[PDB]
DNA sequence: CCCTGGAGAATCCCGGTGCCGAGGCCGCTCAATTGGTCGTAGACAGCTCTAGCACCGCTTAAACGCACGTACGCGCTGTCCCCCGCGTTTTAACCGCCAAGGGGATTACTCCCTAGTCTCCAGGCACGTGTCAGATATATACATCCTGTGCA
DNA sequence: CACAGGATGTATATATCTGACACGTGCCTGGAGACTAGGGAGTAATCCCCTTGGCGGTTAAAACGCGGGGGACAGCGCGTACGTGCGTTTAAGCGGTGCTAGAGCTGTCTACGACCAATTGAGCGGCCTCGGCACCGGGATTCTCCAGGGC
């Protein structure tokens, strides 16, 4: 009785909602923490300006965005509709990764 | 007496500093020695690319109902044409977003 | 205005109350903003209600008054409105977003009100609207909280366009000058624009009189044993010194040299790497290794043999931790109020460390927790493990047990180490504190 | 001794996160498995970045990062960014 | 009194205005467009410098930057580009 | 009428030209190929027999390596056989 | 001049995929592994030939054409 | 008088120019200037890299029973590192074929 | 005649004979090795240039090599390197 | 039956051929040695401001966990036609040789362009400042998806 | 299986508010005008080499046809993992304290290390010569693949 849209309607509603927007899809804080985690491997007593971690992030997103159009790709070519490791794993390859 | 100064730009019609970019490429270690006419030709190269890159932002601007251009303006600019999506093929412009593009598989039929 | 209004419901007034009235009055009729300093326990929202419906009934002047005060007390006030003067029509501005369009919409916009008593956040989050009312009376509590300027709540509790204004604070002065003149700056502008023996105090305290009225919990009471301190200093630990040189001379990451030497002070175990191995044991590592655990695990036994029932109060949640540990050790009884704890829970802890006979001995709070609350009469020896740079919190912190409600002297034992940051802590403390004494007391 | 810990950081990057990230590349159905590749993935990218950037750092001889050092640690692995510098 | 940055944001100002003459341009976009220019820029006299060293040659001229314009742009752009820029020598050298 | 079955023939060539060196094209069909290309550019262009070299290597280790890549794909797609759909998938994720 | 791209036989190419190590050949490759072939030959002898016309000669040199693939990102060792 | 010349190369103990790689950063428009140990350094790291790839041609030489070495050898030596790999990942040799890899699920069942 | 061609052939020769003292080598092998010589020349002196530059720095010394190094080389090869040069560094200034 | 036999391909072991890598000489140019200078960079000092550590209080959007059902992935099966292996005939690559001439490579001379200096001064940059374009909220109006219902 | 209607999401005018963008002003420093000196590049001439055109004979490789089995592709069924919506929880985000140093940024001073120049002698490139490693061919093995007990 309760209303309900079809499994894939609101998959494709938020596509469109989010290649419409421009903004940032990763939480800051979290981000932030994982850099400075990952940093702190490489160097110790390490500190970050906002402004790089922007760029991190700004950056991050844009190779994961290309990535899973890649993985899509696959995916269809795979006559399937979802992605799969198999997906970005082949990408990845035949990026040279 | 001393001629009034008239700049280069003024000199080639050009909007674009022809001393600048002179004086970046003898700081920039390109060779030890520059021609007069290669600033000139290199300032004019650069003006006509700004020239195109914001004729395509403008008419995405107006396209989207707004005066100032956004980087979103941009991106869509330098993708949607050719050439310079090749020219421009490995660069991320910040606060960009992509384009919309749905395959034809997925569209629900 | 020497006799208790007739406007007032549910009680009398008294003389002190009386007074602040006449001073109000007087400072309305001069058309002069001011603070009242009365000290906590002694009425300040009362008065402020009195002034309030003064200003409504003796004079024909019915407009908006706004009341800023935290969200901890709204309740507690509007109960107070609704009791002292039932006259007087308050609306009050809390909720989610469709709570405060609906609140505004039924009872704001028409415009059928009196006082409106609003929290900072509703302020922050309403100013918009909040800015069209042409405001008359803007009575804001806890004025420390806009003691310092380049702040948002400042900035915007000063583009209002009021009348006439009203600070309600305990300390106007915390640490330095500049606050005070902050909040001066808020009540008359053009007067003080700037920056604040015979050269001194003398001009400060003729400046300030017709702007302050205060009267400390001494001349009402006369009552309520006073108050007793005990400065007791400590031995470093061994491990507490060989951390305290490393850190001296700097893989551990320290940022904040002096936020190391601090817990160094407190507790080496504070660290990564002091704690001993895998074994998670908990057997005497904790006493041995602190001086000041050393010192305390001495003296609360024969204070429990004594009268027991000691709030300890601590700057940092993991030396709370630790204490929570030497309790269970101990097989004490113990209270965590801290700022991780929900409301409700709060104030059972409260309620059941304060009841007619519980077999609870310790309290523990965090400096800054709950607030201007926070009732603990059982008590009667207070230990403040660390010390703060402001003296105010600390004497808050040792008047939240030494209230009226009290009957036994209150025993402040303060833990202080040898050659440390904690030297100059005091050190900074006692020169603020020196400093509030001679410029507010007089 | 009282002592806890919360989460890998690299949990942070949470699951509608991924799947945010998804539905911009134009994916309708995910499965599983995929957020343990994505992080792996984002923890190998941001180590190479971040490695060449504290490299340029410590050149310098500073201890702050700076988003001209993000700018040309990404342009040296070959992912120009413009807008920082 | 901060130091001096140098940005070409004022003549794209220009450039924008002679295109579009009511239309206005973002702090962040003309960021971009500084730092594309910049890396334009970068590409250009490097591929000049490159043919220079081939050549055995010590001076960059307008024949390189022609030669690394048609090396570096696509097509289209190339050709357009290359007129602007020896229609401008042309008028350079006329001038004065 | 000894015969065999599809597909070891196929894997022994594999093999053999795995291991083997030389260059997989006639030479004189890819230099009349390549001054045909070069027609357009412009007239009269003279190659060194190195050039034609060099460009046959590129061109035979590129299409190595699209090869390699097309096969991937097919493997990806549940199949032994290699298919043009392949090779442009091949060339959307290079970047071509 | 016409048909030269016809000189690059289905042996050749067959023995192209055999190096890359394929099996099974679709039929229909054959035509778009020779326009493959023609975009790449037609981008580098573009870059070659503005190489040489720079350098004011009438002779592609191999050091155009490495010159060529270094710019394209195919760095070529062997020829200088 | 002068004393007897004594190369860098030798006083480094290096077998790569060191006098060379000197004119070559000079006339290279790399920088205004060139200190001492920059060419030192960089002879080093050249000879260590040689080294590092000659010793695994050779040692792919021997693994095929001959004594010179070819492209074939150098193409395997640098295919079968993981690091000379990645630095070499973007180069073609002339004449170096490729590694024998067949897929698993093209083999006979 | 002639003019005279430069290359690092006698050098690689050297190194060759002291890591292995009984394997010889090829003209076509030696092109590559002195490509590959020169390639790497070029990739650590352009990295060092961008590095002064970013710096703002006239003089190209052992701190931008090393700097470079640990860009361009990956990992173990970029360690060894490292220590190779520091070691060559500190015999030349020793024994100067 | 899986195991046997036949047949082809791959591998290993010897013997004659050629050309290419390794060595040995000569000239010349490039690197080493001294001497002299100055400008870059190291070192220091003063200033200001953002970053950092440990907390409190509050709001609220977003993450998290759960249960249902439904498309979808995955395996299985059958059809047929396309790709492959092999033999035969044909075409053109391959090799060697010869001949001619355009054009690449080198050299010498001269001049014209550019580096470097010093005045001179106007364009470009930082600092304030006020008004308009865009962001937000809100109540309509429109388009879209989903289900039920006569069709059955 | 084709509409009607309902419920939801989304585009649309419209009013408000704010903060950033575009503008104006003052100053300063780097670009333009005038000038000289020197050496890089243009221009002409010459030489020889290396590219192109043509011809003949061999022979490996390509083109063509054929016969047949294995792979691609469509159809079908299932049980299962993921999307959708909902109710609870948590931590992000924002706004405040409270310090100090800390690290980056600018202005001066001075010394040492890199450039420049002249001179000179080994190191390196090019030219010849010669033997041994690679190569080519030949012949006896060993491994593997395809019928056939459907051996
Ligand atoms: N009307 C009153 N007369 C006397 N004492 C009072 C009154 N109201 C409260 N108190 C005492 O003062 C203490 C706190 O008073 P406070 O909350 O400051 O009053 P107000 O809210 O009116 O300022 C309480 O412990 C209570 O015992």
């Amino acid at each position: 009785k309760p209303h309900r849209y079809r499994p894939g309607t609101v998959a494709l509603r938020e596509i469109r909602r989010y290649q419409k927007s421009t903004e940032l899809l990763i939480r800051k804080l979290p981000f932030q923490r994982l850099v400075r985690e990952i940093a702190q491997d490489f160097k110790t007593d390490l500190r970050f300006q906002s402004s790089a971690v922007m760029a991190l992030q700004e950056a991050s997103e844009a190779y994961l965005v290309g990535l899973f159009e890649d993985t899509n790709l696959c995916a269809i070519h795979a006559k399937r509709v979802t992605i799969m490791p198999k997906d970005i794993q082949l990408a990845r390859r035949i990026r040279g990764e | 007496t001393r001629a009034k100064a008239k700049t280069r730009s003024s000199r080639a019609g050009l909007q674009f500093p022809v001393g600048r970019v002179h004086r970046l490429l003898r700081k920039g270690n390109y060779a030890e020695r520059v021609g007069a006419g290669a600033p000139v030709y290199l300032a004019a190269v650069l003006e006509y690319l700004t020239a195109e890159i914001l004729e395509l932002a403008g008419n995405a601007a107006r396209d989207n109902k707004k005066t100032r251009i956004i980087p979103r303006h941009l991106q869509l600019a330098v993708r949607n044409d050719e050439e310079l999506n090749k020219l421009l093929g490995r660069v991320t412009i910040a606060q960009g977003g992509v384009l919309p593009n749905i395959q034809s598989v997925l569209l629900p039929k | 205005f020497e006799d208790s209004p007739s406007y007032v419901k549910w009680g009398k007034l008294r003389d002190y109350q009386v007074r602040g009235l006449n001073w109000l009055i007087s400072l309305y009729e001069n058309g002069i903003n001011g603070i009242l300093a009365d000290e906590m326990g002694l009425g300040k929202t009362l008065q402020t209600i009195s002034l309030l419906g003064y200003m409504k009934h003796y004079r024909n002047i019915p407009g908006p008054h706004m009341v800023l005060v935290p969200k901890s007390t709204l309740h507690n006030w509007m109960s107070e409105f609704k009791r002292w003067v039932p006259t007087l029509r308050s609306v009050c501005l809390i909720g989610d977003k469709e709570q405060r369009a609906a609140f505004v919409r039924d009872v704001l916009l028409p415009g059928e009100w009196d006082v409106c008593v609003t929290s900072y956040e509703m302020l922050i989050k309403e100013k918009s609207v909040f800015k069209k009312f042409n405001w008359r009376y803007l009575v804001i509590d806890e004025a420390h909280r806009i003691k310092n300027e380049k702040s948002k709540l400042s900035e915007i509790v000063r583009e209002f366009k009021t009348t006439n204004r009203l600070l309600l604070t305990g300390t106007p002065l915390q640490n330095n000058l500049h606050e005070l003149w902050s909040l001066l700056n808020f009540l008359l502008p053009d007067v003080f624009n700037s920056a604040d023996d015979q050269k001194l105090v003398e001009r400060l305290h003729m400046v300030l009189r017709p702007f302050l009225l205060r009267r400390i919990k001494a001349d009402v009471e006369k009552s309520l044993p006073p108050k007793k301190e005990v400065k007791i200093y400590v031995g470093l630990s061994k491990m507490q010194r060989e951390w305290y040189t490393r850190i001296l001379m700097k893989k551990m990451r320290l940022l904040n040299i002096l936020m190391q030497l601090r817990k160094c002070c407190n507790h080496p175990y504070l660290f990564d790497g002091a704690e001993p191995g895998p074994p998670y044991t908990t057997d005497m590592h904790l006493v041995t290794n602190s001086g000041k655990m050393v010192v305390l695990d001495k003296l609360l036994p024969k204070l429990k043999e004594q009268g027991s029932r000691v709030l300890i109060f601590s700057q940092m949640t993991r030396v709370l931790d630790i204490l929570e540990d030497y309790c269970m050790w101990r097989n004490y009884e113990y209270c965590r109020l801290d700022g991780q704890t929900p409301h409700d829970e709060r104030q059972d802890s409260i309620n059941a460390y304060n009841e007619p006979n519980s077999t609870k001995f310790v309290f523990m709070l965090s400096t800054r927790a709950g607030g201007l609350g926070i009732n603990l009469a059982t008590a009667d020896v207070v230990i403040l493990y660390d010390s703060d740079w402001n003296p105010q919190v600390d004497l808050q912190a040792m008047d939240r047990a030494h209230r009226i409600g009290q009957t036994k002297t209150v025993r402040v034992f303060r833990f202080i180490t040898d050659n440390t940051v904690e030297e100059r802590i005091v050190e900074r403390a006692e020169m603020k504190l020196r400093l509030d004494s001679i410029v507010i007391q007089q | 001794r009282h002592r806890k810990v919360l989460r890998d950081n690299i949990q942070g990057i949470t699951k509608p996160a991924i799947r945010r990230l998804a539905r911009r590349g134009g994916v309708k159905r995910i499965s599983g498995l995929i957020y343990e590749e994505t992080r792996g993935v984002l923890k190998v990218f941001l180590e190479n970045v971040i490695r060449d950037a504290v490299t340029y750092t410590e050149h310098a001889k500073r201890k702050t990062v700076t988003a001209m050092d993000v700018v040309y640690a990404l342009k040296r692995q070959g992912r120009t960014l413009y807008g920082f510098g | 009194r901060k130091t001096r940055k140098e940005s070409y944001a004022i003549y794209v100002y220009k450039v924008l205005k002679q295109v579009h003459p009511d239309t206005g341009i973002s702090s962040k976009a003309m960021s971009i467009m500084n730092s594309f220019v910049n890396d334009v820029f970068e590409r250009i006299a490097g591929e000049a410098s490159r043919l220079a060293h081939y050549n055995k040659r010590s001076t960059i001229t307008s024949r390189e930057i022609q030669t690394a314009v048609r090396l570096l742009l696509p097509g289209e752009l190339a050709k357009h580009a290359v007129s602007e820029g020896t229609k401008a020598v042309t008028k350079y050298t006329s001038a004065k």
